[PDB]
C-alpha cells in the first residue's frame, strides 16, 4: 500500500519538473483480463481520499503541446502492448549507417528486416481508468476554466495529487471512452491557419455507438438425410471478418451542428465543408479501434461527406472489417495476428472527442474550409486527456 | 536551396535533414501550401494534392533522420518547389522536369531532314547541348533541326541540357532506312547482259512501298520510259510498267534490275526513286550504264562508245601484239587499213582500263 | 528493405486450440456417386417393375403376404424416384428450388420408413402363419391386409412429418442447399429428437421383432422336419430381414455417432475426420438396398424364379 502526506500551506516559486510518476488504478488481480494483470504487477490501488487545494489568486501559462508528461504515458502504454497482444510475426525494420563525404551523396539503402516469431493466444481486452500520481517532492496543478483555450493561461488554478480517470483506449478519427467537456464543445489546436497541427474537438454530449458482428457465420440448419456428410452442421457460410456499427442520427446531428458554430466564430464566416480523407494508410483512411483482439477497421465515408451552410437544425450502417495484418502505431513495421474467435463481440462504446485536420491553401480562392478526419499520432490522443494537468516541482525551505 | 532534374517518367528523390533522431513529425508542402505527405505518429498520410497515387516515402529511414520524397511518373506540370518541415524549420528544395522527343518514328531515310521536339517547362531557360558519335556537339536554342540524317548518323545520341550547372543525359531513337550507294556506273559492251543491284537493310512494317526508276537515254529525247514496282513484305512484285526495255525484276528485296542485251540506245543516266509511308518520304539514287559497240563495217573497222562518258577519258584500238594504233579523246574513233589479230578496244579513266572488247580481222 | 509480408489469402476457420484441416471429400465422392446411383436407378427401376408385373398378373395377390410384397416394391419406388435427383446433387448442386423440396425429402423418408414397416408386417404375417395357425387364418383376410397397409402408409407419412416443418433453401456455402432449418429457440431438443427416430424405428424395432418372431418360428424346426415347404418359405422372409440389416445397420450405428461427438463417444477431430468418410459410405450402402429385393426374389424365392435355380445349376 502507498501513502503520501499533504501540504497545509505552500505557495513558493514554481519550476517545471520532469520527474517519474507512478500509476494508480483500481485493479482486480483475479481475472484473466490483461489490464488487470498489468495493473497488478505495476500499479497501486487508487487514493480513497483525494484532496484538491484550491488556489484563490494564482495564474500560470499551461502550455500543452510541449508537455513532457504525455511523453511518459506514451512510453507506458507501449510497455503494455508488448505484454497484451503478442504478434505471430513482428516484422520491424533495422538500418545501421550509410553516408558519404549533406555535401556528399546521401544514398542509404542498407536496411535489415528482422522478424520475431511468438505464440499468439487470443486474450481478453478491456481498458481500465488509471490515475497518474506525483512522486515525493513534486505537485500537479490543474486549471478549472471551462474553456482553457489550449495553451492559454487560466485563473482558477487548483493543485491535486492524482489525475482523474484516464483510459488507455487506442483509436483514430474518433476519440473513444474518456472525459467530456464541461459546458460547451471546445476546439483545441497548437496553431490555426497553418494546416499541419491536428485540431482536437472535445464534445459535451456522449454520442453512443454499438459495434457488433452477427453470429450467422456458422450454420444451424441440418440437412438430416441424403447429405449430412459434406455440408454437415457448424460449417462456416459467412464472412468471419465482417461487422457493422450504428450511430443515432437524431442525436449525432445535434453535436455536429455545434462544431460548425464554433468554426464560424473562429474562422470568420466561411463555408464548412467536411470531406473523406485524402488517402494513406488503412489505419488513417478508416476508423480503427480494438475489442478483444478484433481490430475493427470501420469505413466512415458515410459520416463526413456532408457539406454545410447556415440555418442548421436513425441507424447509420457503418461497415467495418477485421484485418489480421495490422500496422503497429508503436515503431515502423507490421504485426500479423491470429484468426478471430468464436462468439458475439459487442463494443458498447462512447464518443467523447473528435480529431480533425485542415486543408488551407492560397491556390484555392478566398473562401473554403475542408476538415478531413485525421489522427493516428497516439501522442495527440492523450494530449486531449492530459490538458488540465502539469507537473511542477516546489522546493521546500525545510 | 538545391535543384535536381527529372527525365519524364522516372522517380526522383527529395530528402530532408533531421539531426534529432526521434522520429518527429514531418510535412511536405509546395509553394502553394498544399499537403502531399506528412507524419502521423508512425503512419503515412497522403495529402490532398494532384500527386495522390504518385508520392511515396521510405518508412525504414524514418528512425534515422532522412525523409525522402519519391514521386513516380514525373510530368511537366509537376515542376514546383517544395519546403520541408522538421523541428520548426523550412528546408526549401526545388524541382524541374522536362522532356525531349522526335516525331518521325522509323521513316528516317538516308538524306532526310531531322526534326526535334523539346518539351521544356515554362519559367525556365534550357540550353540544348547534344553529343554525336561523329563529333557533332551541336549547341543552340531550344528547338534544333538538322538537314542531314543518313545511315552513318543513327544511334542513341546523348543530348544533355545545361541549366544552373546541372545536366542529365538522354537518348534518341533513330531508325535509318537508307540505300548503300549514291551512284552506280555499270560498264558493259554490246551483247553482254546488264545487271543492276541496289540493296536495303531488312525493315519490316505494314503496307508501305511503291516506287519507280526514271531513265534518260543518250540522244533519245523520247522520255517517259520507266519501270514502276510495288513493295509489300519479303517479296518483290511489279505492278505494271511496259515499254521498249525488257526489264525483268526479281521477286526478292535484293532488287535485280536486269537488262537482256546492252543495246547502244539503252545507255544514259537515270534516277531510282523509292517511297515508303506511315511517315511519307522519298529516297533517290543515280543509275548509269555505258555501252561499247565494236563491229567492223567492211575490211576496215570502226568502234564507238555510248553512255555518260567523261571528258577526261581515253580510247584506244590495238592489235594486242604491238602498241596502240590510234589514241584519241572522243567517243567515235575509227581505224582504216587494219591487220590480222584479235583487236582490243580500251576505255579507261586516268590509269585503269574500264571496258574491253575483242574483235578479229580475217586478212 | 526486403520485407516478406504481402499475402491477400485468408482462411475461413475460427480460432481454436487444435487446428483441424477437414477435407471436403465432395469431389472424390462426386466422381463415384453419380454413376453408381444411376446404376442403382437402372437396376432398381426395371427390378421392381418386374416384381409388380409378376405379382399383379402371374401370382394374383391371393393372400396377405403378396399384398405386403406389392407395397414393399411400391415403397422402394418412392425411394427410387428421388435417386436421380441425389445422383445429380453430388455431381453439382440443388437446382430444384424448395417448393418441391418439402415433397422430395418426405418421399425419401416415406420410401425409407414404410420400407422397414412392411418387412415387419411380412415377418408378423409369416410368424402368425407358423405358430398361431388358428388365429392367423381368421385374421389373414386380404381385406384386412389392405386396411393394415393403408394405416401403414399414413404412419409412414407421419413418421416424416416433423421433417416437413421447414424445408426453406437459401444460398449458404458454394451453392443453394435445402437444409431443414428447424426452430432455434428449442434447438437442442429437435436435434436429438431425430437420431432416435431413425434408429428406434429402423433398427431397434425390427430387431425386437426378429428376436421375438424368429424364436417362435425356430421352435417348429426343433419339433419336426416333416414339411420342407414350410421351412423353405421362412427362408424368403428371413433373408429380406437380414439383408436389410446388412445394408442399413452400419448407417444407423454411424448416425448415432454423428450427433454424439461429445463426452458420450469420441471427441478428437481426427476421429471425426475418419467419421466424415464413414457416414457417406454407409449412406451409399443404404442407397443401394432398393434394387436388392428383386435380386433376392430371383435367388431365394422358390415361387418366382424357382425354375431358374434348377436351370442355373
Ligand atoms: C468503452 O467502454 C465501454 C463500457 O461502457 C466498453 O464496452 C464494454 O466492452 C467489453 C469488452 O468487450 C465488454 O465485455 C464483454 O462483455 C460480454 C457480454 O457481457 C454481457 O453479459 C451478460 C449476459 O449477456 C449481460 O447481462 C451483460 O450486461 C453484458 O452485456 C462478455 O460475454 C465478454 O466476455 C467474453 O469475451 C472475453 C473476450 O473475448 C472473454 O475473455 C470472456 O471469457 C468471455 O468469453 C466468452 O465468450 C467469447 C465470445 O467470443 C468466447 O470466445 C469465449 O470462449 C467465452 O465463451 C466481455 O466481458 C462489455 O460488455 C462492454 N460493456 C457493455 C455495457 O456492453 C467498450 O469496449 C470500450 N471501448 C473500447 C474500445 O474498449
Ligand atoms: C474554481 O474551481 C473550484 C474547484 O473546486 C470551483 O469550486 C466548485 O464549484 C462547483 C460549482 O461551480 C461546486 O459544485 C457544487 O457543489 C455543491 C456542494 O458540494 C453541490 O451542492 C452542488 O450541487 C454543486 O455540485 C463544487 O463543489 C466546488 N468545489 C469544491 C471543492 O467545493 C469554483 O466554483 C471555481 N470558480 C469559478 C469562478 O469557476
Ligand atoms: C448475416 O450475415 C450477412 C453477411 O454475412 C449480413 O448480410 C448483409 O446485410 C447488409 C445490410 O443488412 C447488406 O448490405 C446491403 O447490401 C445490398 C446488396 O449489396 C445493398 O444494395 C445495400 O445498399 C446494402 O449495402 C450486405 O450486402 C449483406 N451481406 C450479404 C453477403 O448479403 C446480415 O446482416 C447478417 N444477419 C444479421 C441478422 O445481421
Ligand atoms: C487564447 O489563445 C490565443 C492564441 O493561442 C490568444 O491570442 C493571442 O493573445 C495574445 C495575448 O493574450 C496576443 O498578444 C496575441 O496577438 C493573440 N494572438 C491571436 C492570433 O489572437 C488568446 O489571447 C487566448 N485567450 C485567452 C483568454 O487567453
Ligand atoms: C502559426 O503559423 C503561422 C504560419 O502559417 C505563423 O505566421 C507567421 O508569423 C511570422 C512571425 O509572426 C511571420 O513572419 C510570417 O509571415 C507568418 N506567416 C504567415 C503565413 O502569416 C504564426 O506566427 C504561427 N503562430 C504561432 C502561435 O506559432
Ligand atoms: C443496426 O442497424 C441495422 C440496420 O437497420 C439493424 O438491422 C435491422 O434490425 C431490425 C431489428 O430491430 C430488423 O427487423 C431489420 O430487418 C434489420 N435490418 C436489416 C437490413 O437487416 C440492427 O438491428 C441495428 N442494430 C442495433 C443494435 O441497433
Ligand atoms: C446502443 O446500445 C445501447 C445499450 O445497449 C442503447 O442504449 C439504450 O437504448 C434504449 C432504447 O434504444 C433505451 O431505452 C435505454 O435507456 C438505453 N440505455 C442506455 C444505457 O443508454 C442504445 O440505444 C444503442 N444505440 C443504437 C444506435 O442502437
Ligand atoms: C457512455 O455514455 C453514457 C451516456 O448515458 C454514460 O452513462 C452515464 O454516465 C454517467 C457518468 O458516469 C453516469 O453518472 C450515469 O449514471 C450513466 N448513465 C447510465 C444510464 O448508466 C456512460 O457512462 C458512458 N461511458 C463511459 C465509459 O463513460
Ligand atoms: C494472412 C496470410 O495469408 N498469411 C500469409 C503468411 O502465412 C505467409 O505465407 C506470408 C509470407 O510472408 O504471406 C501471408
Ligand atoms: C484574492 O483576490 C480577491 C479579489 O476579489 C481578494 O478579495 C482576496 O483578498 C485575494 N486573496 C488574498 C489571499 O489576498
Ligand atoms: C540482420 O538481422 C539478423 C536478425 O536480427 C541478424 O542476425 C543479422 O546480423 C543482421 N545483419 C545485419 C547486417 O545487420
Ligand atoms: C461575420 O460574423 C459576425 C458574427 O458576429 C458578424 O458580426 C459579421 O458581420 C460577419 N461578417 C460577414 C462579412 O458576414
Ligand atoms: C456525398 O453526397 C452527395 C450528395 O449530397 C453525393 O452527390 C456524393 O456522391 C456523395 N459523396 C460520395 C463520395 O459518394
Ligand atoms: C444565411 O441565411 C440567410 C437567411 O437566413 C440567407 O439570406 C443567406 O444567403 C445565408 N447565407 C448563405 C451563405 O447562403
Ligand atoms: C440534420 O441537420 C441538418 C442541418 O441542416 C438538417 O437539415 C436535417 O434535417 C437534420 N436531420 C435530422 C434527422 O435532424
Ligand atoms: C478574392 O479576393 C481578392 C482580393 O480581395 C479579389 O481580387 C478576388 O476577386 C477575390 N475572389 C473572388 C472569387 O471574388
Amino acid at each position: 500500500d502507498n501513502l503520501w502526506v499533504t501540504v497545509y500551506y505552500g505557495v513558493p516559486v514554481w519550476k517545471e519538473a520532469t520527474t517519474t510518476l507512478f500509476c494508480a488504478s483500481d485493479a482486480k488481480a483475479y481475472k484473466a483480463e490483461v489490464h488487470n494483470v498489468w495493473a497488478t504487477h505495476a500499479c497501486v490501488p487508487t487514493d480513497p481520499n483525494p484532496q484538491e487545494i484550491v488556489l484563490e489568486n494564482v495564474t500560470e501559462n499551461f502550455n500543452m503541446w510541449k508537455n513532457n508528461m504525455v511523453e511518459q504515458m506514451h512510453e507506458d502504454i507501449i510497455s503494455l502492448w508488448d505484454q497484451s497482444l503478442k504478434p505471430c510475426v513482428k516484422l520491424t525494420p533495422l538500418c545501421v549507417t550509410l553516408n558519404c563525404i549533406d555535401n556528399t551523396s546521401y544514398r542509404l539503402t542498407s536496411c535489415n528486416t528482422s522478424v520475431i516469431t511468438q505464440a499468439c493466444p487470443k486474450v481478453t481486452f478491456e481498458p481500465i481508468p488509471i490515475h497518474y500520481c506525483t512522486p515525493a517532492g513534486y505537485a500537479i496543478l490543474k486549471c478549472n476554466g471551462k474553456k482553457f483555450n489550449g495553451t492559454g493561461p487560466c485563473t482558477n488554478v487548483s493543485t491535486v495529487q492524482c489525475t482523474h480517470g484516464i483510459k488507455p483506449v487506442v483509436s483514430t478519427q474518433l476519440l473513444l471512452n474518456g472525459s467530456l467537456a464541461e459546458e460547451d464543445i471546445v476546439i483545441r489546436s497548437e496553431n490555426l491557419t497553418n494546416n499541419a497541427k491536428t485540431i482536437i474537438v472535445q464534445l459535451k454530449d456522449p454520442v453512443d455507438i454499438n459495434c457488433t458482428r452477427p453470429n450467422n457465420n456458422t450454420r444451424k440448419s441440418i440437412h438430416i438425410g441424403p447429405g449430412r456428410a459434406f455440408y454437415a452442421t457448424g460449417d462456416i457460410i459467412g464472412d468471419i471478418r465482417q461487422a457493422h456499427c450504428n450511430l443515432s442520427r437524431a442525436q449525432w446531428n445535434d453535436t455536429l451542428s455545434k462544431i460548425v458554430t464554433k468554426l464560424r466564430e473562429q474562422f470568420e464566416n466561411k463555408t464548412i465543408k467536411f470531406q473523406p480523407p485524402s488517402g494513406g494508410d488503412p489505419e488513417i483512411v478508416f476508423h480503427s479501434f480494438n475489442c478483444g483482439g478484433e481490430f475493427f477497421y470501420c469505413n466512415t465515408t458515410q459520416l463526413f461527406n456532408s457539406t454545410w451552410t447556415n440555418n442548421t437544425e436513425d441507424t447509420i450502417t457503418l461497415p467495418c472489417r477485421i484485418k489480421q495484418i495490422v500496422n503497429m502505431w508503436q515503431e515502423v513495421g507490421k504485426a500479423m495476428y491470429a484468426p478471430p474467435i468464436k462468439g458475439k463481440i459487442k463494443c458498447s462504446s462512447n464518443i467523447t472527442g473528435l480529431l480533425l485536420t485542415r486543408d488551407g491553401g492560397n491556390n484555392e480562392m478566398n473562401t473554403t474550409e475542408i476538415f478531413r478526419p485525421g489522427g493516428g499520432d497516439m501522442r495527440d490522443n492523450w494530449r486531449s486527456e492530459l490538458y488540465k494537468y502539469k507537473v511542477v516541482r516546489i522546493e521546500p525551505l525545510g | 536551396k538545391k535543384v535536381v532534374l527529372g527525365k519524364k517518367g522516372d522517380t526522383v528523390e527529395l530528402t530532408c535533414t533531421a539531426s534529432q533522431k526521434k522520429s518527429i513529425q514531418f510535412h511536405w508542402k509546395n509553394s502553394n501550401q498544399i499537403k502531399i505527405l506528412g507524419n502521423q505518429g508512425s503512419f503515412l498520410t497522403k495529402g490532398p494534392s494532384k500527386l495522390n497515387d504518385r508520392a511515396d516515402s521510405r518508412r525504414s529511414l524514418w528512425d534515422q533522420g532522412n525523409f525522402p520524397l519519391i514521386i513516380k511518373n514525373l510530368k511537366i506540370e509537376d515542376s514546383d518547389t517544395y519546403i520541408c518541415e522538421v523541428e520548426d524549420q523550412k528546408e526549401e528544395v526545388q524541382l524541374l522536369v522536362f522532356g525531349l522527343t522526335a516525331n518521325s518514328d522509323t521513316h528516317l531515310l538516308q538524306g532526310q531532314s531531322l526534326t526535334l521536339t523539346l518539351e521544356s517547362p515554362p519559367g525556365s531557360s534550357p540550353s540544348v547541348q547534344c553529343r554525336s558519335p561523329r563529333g557533332k556537339n551541336i549547341q543552340g536554342g531550344k528547338t534544333l533541326s538538322v538537314s542531314q540524317l543518313e545511315l552513318q548518323d543513327s544511334g542513341t545520341w546523348t543530348c544533355t541540357v545545361l541549366q544552373n550547372q546541372k545536366k542529365v543525359e538522354f537518348k534518341i531513337d533513330i531508325v535509318v532506312l537508307a540505300f548503300q550507294k549514291a551512284s552506280s556506273i555499270v560498264y558493259k559492251k554490246e551483247g553482254e547482259q546488264v545487271e543492276f543491284s541496289f540493296p536495303l537493310a531488312f525493315t519490316v512494317e505494314k503496307l508501305t512501298g511503291s516506287g519507280e526508276l526514271w531513265w534518260q537515254a543518250e540522244r533519245a529525247s523520247s522520255s517517259k520510259s520507266w519501270i514502276t514496282f510495288d513493295l509489300k513484305n519479303k517479296e518483290v512484285s511489279v505492278k505494271r510498267v511496259t515499254q521498249d526495255p525488257k526489264l525483268q525484276m526479281g521477286k526478292k528485296l535484293p532488287l535485280h534490275l536486269t537488262l537482256p542485251q546492252a543495246l547502244p540506245q539503252y545507255a544514259g543516266s537515270g534516277n531510282l526513286t523509292l517511297a515508303l509511308e506511315a511517315k511519307t518520304g522519298k529516297l533517290h539514287q543515280e543509275v548509269n550504264l555505258v555501252v561499247m559497240r565494236a563491229t567492223q563495217l567492211q575490211k576496215n573497222l570502226t568502234c564507238e562508245v555510248w553512255g555518260p562518258t567523261s571528258p577526261k577519258l581515253m580510247l584506244s584500238l590495238k592489235l594486242e601484239n604491238k602498241e596502240a594504233k590510234v589514241s584519241k579523246r572522243e567517243k567515235a574513233v575509227w581505224v582504216l587499213n587494219p591487220e590480222a589479230g584479235m583487236w582490243q578496244c580500251l576505255l579507261s579513266d586516268s590509269g585503269q582500263v574500264l571496258l574491253e572488247s575483242n574483235i578479229k580481222v580475217l586478212p | 528493405m526486403d520485407y516478406q509480408v504481402s499475402s491477400p489469402i485468408y482462411d475461413i476457420n475460427y480460432y481454436t486450440s487444435e487446428p483441424c484441416q477437414k477435407i471436403n471429400v465432395k469431389q472424390i465422392a462426386a466422381r463415384l456417386l453419380p454413376p453408381l446411383y444411376s446404376l442403382v436407378f437402372i437396376f432398381g427401376f426395371v427390378g421392381n417393375m418386374l416384381v409388380i408385373l409378376i405379382l399383379i398378373n402371374c401370382k394374383r395377390l391371393k393372400s396377405m403376404t403378396d399384398i405386403y410384397l406389392l407395397n414393399l416394391a411400391i415403397s422402394d419406388l418412392f425411394f427410387l424416384l428421388t435417386v436421380p435427383f441425389w445422383a445429380h446433387y453430388a455431381a453439382a448442386q440443388w437446382d430444384f428450388g424448395n417448393t418441391m423440396c418439402q415433397l422430395l425429402t418426405g418421399l425419401y423418408f416415406i420410401g425409407f420408413f414404410s420400407g422397414i414397416f412392411f418387412i415387419i408386417l411380412l415377418t408378423i404375417d409369416r410368424y402368425l402363419a407358423v405358430v398361431h395357425a388358428v388365429f392367423a387364418l381368421k385374421a389373414r383376410t386380404v381385406t384386412f391386409g389392405v386396411v393394415t397397409s393403408v394405416i401403414t402408409w399414413v404412419v409412414a407419412v407421419f413418421a416424416s412429418l416433423p421433417g416437413i416443418i421447414f424445408t426453406r433453401s437459401q444460398k449458404e456455402g458454394l451453392h443453394y442447399t435445402c437444409s431443414s432449418h428447424f426452430p432455434y429457440s428449442q434447438y437442442q431438443f429437435w436435434k436429438n429428437f431425430q437420431t432416435l427416430k431413425i434408429v428406434i424405428l429402423g433398427l431397434v424395432l425390427p430387431l425386437l421383432v426378429m428376436v421375438i418372431c424368429y424364436s417362435g418360428i425356430l421352435k417348429t424346426l426343433l419339433r419336426c422336419r416333416n414339411e420342407k415347404k414350410r421351412h423353405r418359405a421362412v427362408r424368403l422372409i428371413f433373408t429380406i430381414m437380414i439383408v436389410y440389416f446388412l445394408f442399413w445397420a452400419p448407417y444407423n450405428i454411424v448416425l448415432l455417432l454423428n450427433t454424439f461427438q461429445e463426452f458420450f463417444g469420441l471427441n478428437n477431430c481426427s476421429s471425426s475426420n475418419r467419421l466424415d468418410q464413414a457416414m457417406q459410405v454407409t449412406e451409399t450402402l443404404g442407397m443401394t438396398h432398393c434394387c436388392i429385393n428383386p435380386i433376392i426374389y430371383a435367388f431365394v424365392g422358390e415361387k418366382f424364379r424357382n425354375y431358374l435355380l434348377v436351370f442355373f445349376q
